[PDB]
């Protein structure tokens, strides 16, 4: 979404918002039900939240920042509701990463972001910090908190 | 004593009686509850591999 601030909200706007929330929701919703189905309590899957730190910071977003904030609802669900066992949550807050090796309009500027001692990140160096998330002690972790 | 076993052996008594469903079905519970397994699922199906799986604080339990 770009360019879209709060007046220009519209069909594009819920339509991502219904990706990026709801449907992850009734994604982990379909898990849940297919395990407890076969009686599966002791394998949850581990949900990759893809998180934002700059909610709303930004603007022309459009409902990014909505859809983004809104998961984090799932850290107190965990607790209070009966699908502990069936999934964990693993909410990642992802930093800067430079994209391809061309002028795709931010990388110029990250020099720039490092020189305030701030430290950007290539595809490969994320990914591995995601990977990182995959890990068998961490994976310890999702399953108790 | 051992030897003679069959799929679904008594499962014909499981469907009638009230009190066969009360044995089975409380034993079952703690198959699934301490070792992971259902033991309704090993006799009427008579699987070749099965997989118990120890993830989840439940799972950690079962694993010990």
């Amino acid at each position: 979404e770009q360019g879209i601030e709060l007046e220009h909200i519209d069909s594009k706007s819920e339509f991502a918002h219904r990706i990026m929330l709801t449907n992850i929701l009734r994604m982990m919703g379909c898990v849940k039900k297919q395990k407890s189905a076969r009686g599966i309590e002791t394998r949850p899957a581990q949900v990759i939240l893809p998180m934002s730190p700059n909610h709303g910071t930004f603007g022309g977003d459009g409902m990014y920042s909505e859809s983004k904030l809104s998961l984090e609802t799932l850290f107190n669900r965990w607790h209070s509701e009966s699908w502990a066992n069936q999934l964990t949550v693993c909410g990642a807050i992802i930093g800067w990463t430079r994209g391809t090796g061309l002028m795709s309009a931010n990388n110029i500027i990250a020099e720039g972001i490092e020189k305030m001692g701030v430290r950007t990140f290539s595809q490969k160096e994320m990914a591995f910090n995601l990977l990182g998330l995959l890990t068998p002690e961490v994976v310890e972790l999702c399953q108790k908190s | 004593g051992q030897g003679s076993q069959e799929q679904g052996m008594g499962m014909d008594l499981y469907k009638t009686s009230k009190a066969a469903q009360d044995v089975w079905n409380r034993a079952d519970n703690h198959f699934k509850d301490t070792y992971g397994f259902s033991i309704l699922d090993i006799v009427i199906n008579n699987p070749v591999n099965l997989t118990i799986h120890f993830g989840g604080e439940k799972g950690k339990r079962i694993r010990e």
